[PDB]
């Protein structure tokens, strides 16, 4: 219906929640393994995030997986810092780990994040 | 909060 | 870290697309029955809206079951309209369905849904 | 969108 009323903060308040089923891990549902290190997400969180994790869940075969390897290339910190990023909007984006975190983006498919690391690089320069 | 969209 | 950059749009997109794959019902995990209608849905987005879908799904036996049966007394136009309320922060509020809004509010513990139809009721009156 | 929060 367009008589519908919105809530403003619904969406903050359902993202901050899903973080706090992360931390919680409460119906957590996938291992993402970066080389060394495990994360522990919910699929669905990942892949309304990322075009990479979209299209692994959408896969017949890949759906059904509770453990995914990432590429060896791919930096756990950065990767880290990205999941962060899924759950609560907040990226810290620090020179000590830009490029990583760049790198992660586009491998990930999150070009939102590609363009402000290009954006935050080019202004140095 | 609640408004109009 | 107090560093952090915030993508503003972030958590707008991310229920925006929990509803996309709702409607395409992907990695739905859950079907709540409303007397005779039923409805797929991701138990994590249920979680984060509602306090009854978050006590039933940190039970240890109710977080295993596939399908959750409400209350006879609970109206699926009303639980239906909440349901979008979660994934989309709009509510389809009318006249002719207010007090069965409001009812499965208080029953999904809803707590802001169930304060703006006490204040609309009021108004009315 | 960007802002610091
Ligand atoms: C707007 C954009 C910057 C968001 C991040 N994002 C995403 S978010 C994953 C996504 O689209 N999820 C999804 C899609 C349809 C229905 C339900 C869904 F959960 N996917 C991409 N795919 C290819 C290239 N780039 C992107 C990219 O930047
Ligand atoms: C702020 C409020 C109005 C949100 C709706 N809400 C909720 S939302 C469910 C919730 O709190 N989820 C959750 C909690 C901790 C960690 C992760 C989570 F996903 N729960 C309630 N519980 C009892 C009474 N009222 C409410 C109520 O109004």
């Amino acid at each position: 219906a367009d008589s519908c009323i919105q809530f403003t903060r619904h969406a903050s308040d359902v993202l901050l929640n899903l973080n706090r089923l992360r931390s919680r891990d409460i119906l957590t549902d996938v291992v993402i393994v970066v080389s060394r290190e495990q994360f522990r997400a919910h699929k669905t969180v990942l892949m309304a995030c990322s075009g990479l994790f979209y299209s692994i869940f959408t896969d017949q075969l890949k759906c059904n997986l509770s453990v995914i390897n990432l590429d060896p290339e791919i930096n756990p910190e950065g990767f880290c810092i990205l999941l962060d990023f899924m759950y609560t909007s907040r990226l810290n984006l620090r020179e000590g780990n830009i490029m990583a975190v760049m790198a992660t983006a586009m491998y990930l498919q999150m070009e939102h994040v590609v363009d402000t690391c290009r954006k935050f690089i080019k202004a140095s320069e | 909060a609640w408004v109009i969209p």
